[PDB]
């Protein structure tokens, strides 16, 4: 039972998500850090 | 016949659709009917818009009958896209829409001060309507998936029924 | 990851609700064994 | 889920439909033989001929018309051509008529 | 009133003894269109057009190819407005086609299992003498 | 591991192993020709392209170094698997050529089975015919003799028929066969040739210098047929030890040369198998079955 | 065993095998194409259904309903195709429901962009020219049909009529030899491999003459300027600069 | 809203031909008694036979058994008011509107804990087929169900399509026959279904056999034994079934009489036996003797 009404804010939306990227602060340093 | 069809299958019999898209009671309604029968921006646009294209069409089945004139129907055009503000009434429904209205005003002013720029007159014989035309398609490259969505949402509603359950 | 992304896809594709309608899979086959074996009916032979 | 090749499954089909018999499709894990299912003497002594596979048949074809000149305004049946040997009114008769109305009114 | 020309070009000059039969074959198409949905039913109401369309343009996929009775310019002229059909007869053309019904008998996508119409089956190979009327053309067994 | 492969679009037909047990093959429905790697993951790497019909039969020379198709398209194929290009695109055929046998250990030859009513021999260099022996009819499998001197086929008259390639008439007619034989292969002996026939008999023989002069024998049960009509194929092991076939049953079926019983019949397809490989090294069972994919099985 | 048997063996065999491995049902063989309705279908179907009031349809009540959602689309479509006043008819391609429902015209209007500007200068001229010799110009009614008055049939009332004379200019024989037949047409050069790409219409390729009438004719809807020191601190970036500082040239922007 | 693989009907009405056709669409149609939307599957029976339709959700099936379009029972096949007599089920599903869409919710809920493998519930616990099922059974299809329906045109002559007339053009049946009117939602229900009422009819005139008046008549006459019978064989059909104290093996009439040492013993066998004790291919008639 799927309803076809729809919603302006269910529109496609910041569909790519962003990761840490290598200095900000990824998963790897903070493994390495003292 | 969709916006009739629409109109009739909400069991709203009191009010008609007349064929150049005009929205009449044939009765004096009720508060229960005046409530029941009003209707939103989706139908209103949906009129409007179907509203512009009969006057471009009948404007053109004129030329072909024989009525008018090449001439005529080229100025008649030109007309119908520069005044969509006093031949629709689509502003009501969705109020940007006086971007292009403004747009369409600006145009005319180059178009006429450049036009007639010698003995050519003040007078009506101008239809240089690429403009004014091209206007109105940019308008609707961008409603289309608007009012997609929204007539989607409406039928919907109208088929299945509105969810209260989890709102 | 893949079964939860997998469930997210089809309930987002409701949310698409305009559907880019891809073709229907091919047909399919399936080999059908009826409980009701016998001669009296499938005309003798046990499976369709 | 079986998967089979196309153009052997409506072969089959068509046979049964059009002759009556057919190759069984059972594909048991005991090994049984070709057996023609369903008509299996009308299978015997047609030989086992496909309606795809031509073979020699002497059946009476029902008669037909063919008027094939596109140039009479009223006389091109082309592939529209009726056959010859049938009716022109379909319509049930005096007693079933009166049965049926007798019916009509009991309903 | 005719099938009012577009082209503006003069018609090559077989067209003088080909012109009444399309005449009247025009005449009985306005005619069978406008014949107005009796109680005859919903499904056969269009059974009149393909008839006439059919007709028209095997009428002049004779005068072309089993006569040679007119040129190739007034036949492409009787093409380009829309006397003849330039598929139906490219299809006519081929080799298992010759009386085919309608163009839409051979559209494969248009039926769920993906095949023509038993217009399209050989009577033969049925044999069963079964009256044959494809819903879509009306005809009984094209080929 | 089970180790099923898939990447093909429709029946795969033939499939078939490296003489070194390095690469795979196989084909099919498809038109074009897939290969993998035997090892690792069993992945694939190189995609042979050009046979407009259906691949009916793959087959390889004796070192691994030109690959032989036989095509639905009335041609042969050989190519190159140092690239994967055509050298010869065997031509000539006036009708189906659905099994094809390279020569192997002697000069450099071909032996077609085709639906044409003949078989032909051709050399790789002339791009002309050697022989051809019409007997009656479509012929639809062929090997050779190890001596690369008489040339085995079997059609739909069900009498396994041997041509001299120097007399060039009917050497050795076989019967026994109920109905139409669908294989042949000599095992590595070059005197055992193995073959699979749809009346649900498998059967073998031995092409000797003297033989019994009714050379039935050793006989199995199990194979089945149904309407289908699939081309069935059969195959020894490296050793002479299993014989592998498949059938329209969905159960890869593996019997032993010694005491004819069923060591397997083993499960786990969806569609018929039509083609079993062994591996010339290894217990490594690679099947092609019409449900569009592989199995990797070890034994 | 019968050799009689063997025979129709091979004749069966033969025929299966034969019809089975057909090119017809080949692997990547796709069914040709869909051709062409005659017009008088749709029609027929439109001028049937009417306005969905007989009880005889009553199932299409439905499909027409929700086939609303889609109508936005059909207008933009129709609207971006009128015809082009130097033309008196257009036809165009139509992509339509089996039921009526729905009508979408199914093309987009690709044009050469020197000869459209040549074609829309033209019609600058002659408009110019007859607004200004013309003793009285009568401006047509909107709406030009009552709100009663039902729509009009095609069939009935324009299907046969003579269209009407259009607005073309008459160009002379000797210094527009290289436009002068096909100028006006719908898409000009259509269907001449010499100057077109094809059928599907990109790509033209022009003579130096033809580009020369072209330019002479478009002449009046065009900027007699050489170069681009006029547009000094008029051009994209004075503009973005100006906006960024919040101060205004003369005669631009605010 | 419902998926299924593929349908779940009776061999009868999955058609004659090993090799069938069949479309199926996703959220078809809505149960004529779940009241929800479901998968609906459609198959040509047979050449010049009326395309069928699944007609129930799975689970309105899966529930009571049946085959989802000819909605009679699987394993026997009988109205589903006979099958339910014959088990003495007792069927306790709601029918107002409200408690009848609660129940079908919650017996979803718990219908998706399962394998889908056999029915939910005392179809289950009431398998124990009785021979007063399997003696109503029906024995060969009875394809006369898919044939097309009645000429409402060609009833009252008008079917003018030639002999393509959409239905059966023969007489139309008499509307005041009790086969005529059964609503498919009472058929489902089975609360007054005439065909019921009739095979139960037909169920009570069968034969069995009879009870005897008497407690001391506890000799049972078998009639139609045959000399290919033994005294031992005569013990074994009547032997564990109890004790048996005696046996008269009759030659000269080829009958039987059998004293036993328990009185619902005898009863249950000779009963259970009636015209049906098959030993050696002989229809023995088992009945109380004198
Ligand atoms: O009614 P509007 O949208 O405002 O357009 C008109 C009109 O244009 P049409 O010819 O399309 O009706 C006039 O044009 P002419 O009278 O020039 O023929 C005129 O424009 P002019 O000012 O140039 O006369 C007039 O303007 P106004 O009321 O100021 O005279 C006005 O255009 P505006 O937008 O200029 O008002
Ligand atoms: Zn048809
Ligand atoms: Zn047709
Ligand atoms: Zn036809």
């Amino acid at each position: 039972q799927l309803s076809k009404q729809y919603s302006s804010r269910d529109l496609p939306s910041h569909t790519k998500i962003k990761y840490r990227q290598t200095t900000q602060d990824a998963p790897e340093e903070v493994r390495n850090r003292d | 016949n969709m916006l009739n069809l629409l109109i009739h299958r909400k069991n709203l019999n009191y009010l008609h659709l007349d064929y150049n898209f005009n929205l009449k009671p044939v009765k004096t309604l009720t508060t229960k009917e005046r409530k029941k029968s009003r209707f939103g921006n989706a139908f209103h646009l949906c009129r409007e818009v179907l509203r512009l294209t009969k006057l471009v069409v009948d404007s053109h089945v004129q030329y072909r009958l024989g009525n008018v004139d090449a001439f005529q129907l080229a100025d008649g055009l030109q007309y119908i896209f520069a005044h969509v503000g006093q031949l629709t009434g689509m502003y009501r429904y969705k109020y940007k829409l006086m971007r292009q209205i403004r747009m369409c005003k600006d145009l005319k002013h180059l178009i006429y001060y450049r036009f007639n720029t010698g003995p050519v007159g003040k007078g009506p014989g101008c239809g240089f309507w690429a403009a004014g035309w091209r206007v109105w398609l940019f308008f609707m490259r961008g409603i289309t998936p608007l009012l997609e969505r929204w007539l989607g949402n409406l039928l919907a509603r109208q088929f299945e029924g509105r969810h209260s359950k989890g709102v | 990851r893949v079964a939860l992304e997998k469930s997210v896809s089809q309930k987002v594709a409701a949310a698409m609700p305009v559907r880019a309608a891809d073709k229907l899979a091919p047909a399919q086959y399936i080999r059908y064994t009826p409980s009701q074996q016998g001669v009296a009916f499938n005309s003798g032979a046990k499976q369709r | 889920p079986a998967h089979i090749n196309d153009f052997m499954f409506e072969q089959q089909r068509r046979t049964f439909a059009t002759y009556g018999y057919a190759l069984d499709p059972s594909l048991d894990n005991h090994q049984v033989s070709a057996k023609y299912i369903g008509s299996v003497e009308e299978a015997e002594k047609n030989q086992g001929l496909t309606v795809f596979e031509t073979g020699q048949k002497k059946t009476e074809k029902r008669k037909k018309f063919k008027e094939n000149d596109a140039s009479n305004i009223d006389g091109f049946l082309g592939p529209w051509a009726k056959y010859v040997d049938e009716k022109d009114v379909a319509k049930p008769s005096e007693e079933e008529q009166k049965e049926l109305d007798e019916i009509t009114a009991k309903r | 009133m005719p099938k009012v020309k577009r082209s503006r070009k003069a018609p090559p000059d077989g067209w003088e003894l080909i012109e009444p039969t399309l005449d009247e074959l025009d005449q009985k198409m306005r005619e069978a269109e406008t014949e107005p949905h009796e109680g005859k039913r919903k499904v056969e109401s269009l059974w009149p057009i393909f008839r006439i369309h059919h007709q028209k343009t095997r009428y002049i996929f004779d005068l072309f190819y089993k006569r040679k009775a007119i040129s190739r310019e007034l036949y492409e002229y009787c093409i380009k407005e829309g006397y003849a059909d330039k598929n139906l007869i490219a299809k006519w053309k081929k080799q298992g086609y010759e009386n085919l019904c309608c163009l839409r008998c051979i559209q494969t996508r248009d039926t769920n299992f993906g095949t023509n119409c038993i217009c399209r089956v050989p009577k033969s190979k049925l044999e069963v003498g079964r009256i044959i009327e494809c819903t879509h053309c009306g005809c009984r067994g094209c080929s | 591991p089970i180790m099923l492969l898939s990447g093909h679009e429709g029946e795969v037909y033939c499939c078939k192993f490296h003489p070194n047990g390095s690469t795979l093959a196989s084909a099919g429905f498809d038109r074009l020709i897939l290969l993998w790697n035997v090892y690792g993951d069993c992945d694939n790497y190189a995609t042979l392209k050009g046979h407009s019909g259906a691949v009916m039969e793959l087959h390889y020379n004796t070192d691994g170094s030109m690959l032989f198709s036989a095509s639905t398209d009335k041609t042969v194929a050989v190519w190159d698997s140092e690239t994967g290009e055509r050298v010869k695109r065997l031509k000539g055929h006036t009708s189906f050529v659905n099994s094809c046998y390279p020569a192997r250990r002697g000069p450099q030859l071909v032996c077609t089975g085709s639906d044409d009513g003949t078989v032909k021999l051709w050399d790789i260099r002339k791009k002309a015919a050697i022989q051809t022996f019409q007997n009656t009819y479509q012929v639809l499998a062929v090997t050779f003799n190890d001596t690369s001197d008489q040339i085995i086929s079997g059609g739909i008259d069900n009498d396994i028929k041997v041509w001299d390639l120097r007399q060039n008439k009917l050497t050795y007619t076989m019967r026994g066969h109920a109905d139409s034989v669908t294989g042949l292969s000599l095992s590595s002996e070059g005197s055992y040739l193995l073959s699979n026939a749809m009346d649900n008999t498998v059967r073998v023989w031995d092409v000797r210098p003297f033989a019994p002069k009714e050379r039935c024998v050793k006989i199995f049960q199990g194979n089945v047929h149904n309407f289908e009509k699939n081309l069935l194929r059969c195959s020894w092991s490296p050793d002479g030890s299993k014989i592998a076939a498949g059938s329209a049953d969905r159960f890869v079926y593996v019997w032993d040369t010694t005491s004819r019983r069923i060591l397997y019949k083993l499960p786990g397809h969806a569609g018929s198998i039509n083609e079993v490989a062994f591996h010339p090294d290894e217990p490594i069972i690679i099947s092609a079955s019409s449900d569009k994919r592989l199995y990797m099985g070890e034994i | 065993m019968s050799e009689e048997k063997l025979q129709e063996k091979a004749r069966k065999w033969q025929q299966l095998q034969a019809k089975r491995y057909a090119e017809k049902r080949k692997f990547g063989f796709v069914d040709a194409q869909k051709e062409d309705m005659p017009p008088e279908h749709v029609r027929k179907i439109i001028r049937d259904h009417g306005d969905m009031t007989n009880r005889k349809f009553r199932h299409d009540k439905r499909v027409y309903l929700g086939a609303l959602k889609y109508m936005p689309h059909a207008v933009l479509k129709l609207l971006e195709n009128m015809p082009m006043p130097w033309e008196q008819i257009r036809d165009v391609p139509v992509l339509y429901h089996i039921t009526g429902a729905i009508s979408f015209v199914n093309e987009i209007p690709w044009v050469i962009e020197p000869v459209y500007i040549s074609q829309w200068g033209s019609m600058w001229i002659m408009m110019r020219r007859e607004k200004r010799d013309r003793r009285h110009f009568k401006r047509m009614r909107f709406p030009p049909f009552d709100d009663e008055e039902p729509p009009l049939d095609y069939a009935d009332n324009i299907l046969d009529v003579e269209p009407l004379e259009a607005i073309q200019l008459e160009l002379d024989p000797e210094e527009d030899a290289p436009v002068l037949d096909w100028f006006y047409d719908h898409q000009p050069l259509r269907d001449s491999r010499k100057y077109v790409n094809g059928s599907t219409y990109q790509r033209w390729q022009f003579t130096l003459p033809m580009m020369s009438t072209l330019y002479r004719l478009a002449n009046q809807l065009l900027t007699d300027l050489v170069d681009d020191n006029y547009f000094y601190l008029f051009d994209l970036k004075a503009f973005f600069t100006s906006k960024a500082l919040n101060m205004a040239i003369p005669g631009g922007p605010k | 809203w419902e998926d299924a693989d593929f349908p779940i009907l009776c061999q009868t009405c999955l058609g004659e031909n090993p090799y069938i056709r069949m479309t199926k669409e996703k959220y078809g149609k809505e149960c004529k008694i779940c009241a929800r939307p479901f998968t609906v599957f459609r198959w040509c029976p047979g050449v010049r036979m009326r395309f069928k339709k699944t007609e129930v959700c799975q689970t309105c099936s899966k529930l009571k058994n049946v085959c989802q379009t000819c909605l009679l029972d699987l394993e026997y096949g009988l109205p589903i008011q006979v099958r339910d007599a014959g088990l003495s089920f007792k069927d306790d599903m709601p029918k107002s509107d409200v408690n009848k869409e609660y129940y079908t919710q919650n017996m979803e809920r718990e219908i998706s804990n399962s394998d889908g493998t056999r029915p939910v519930g005392m179809l289950g616990k009431a398998t124990s087929t009785s021979d007063m099922l399997l003696k109503l059974a029906r024995t060969t299809p009875y394809y006369k169900r898919n044939r097309p329906h009645i000429c409402s045109f060609w009833v009252k002559g008008e079917c003018k399509r030639g002999e393509e007339c959409p239905y059966r053009h023969e007489k139309p049946t008499d509307p005041d026959d009790p086969l005529a009117d059964q609503n498919i939602k009472d058929r489902y229900y089975g609360i007054n279904d005439p065909v019921a009422d009739k095979l139960l009819k037909r169920a009570s005139t069968m034969p069995r056999l009879d009870p005897p008046e008497d407690k001391t008549i506890t000799t049972l006459y078998v009639g139609g034994l045959g000399d290919t019978i033994t005294e031992t064989d005569l013990r074994n059909h009547f032997y564990q079934f109890g004790e048996i104290r005696t046996i008269t093996v009759v030659q000269r009439q080829q009958c039987a009489f059998i004293q036993f040492a328990t009185r619902q013993a005898a009863e249950v066998a000779a009963e259970k036996s009636f015209n049906k004790l098959i030993v050696n291919g002989r229809r023995l008639n088992v009945k109380w003797g004198r």
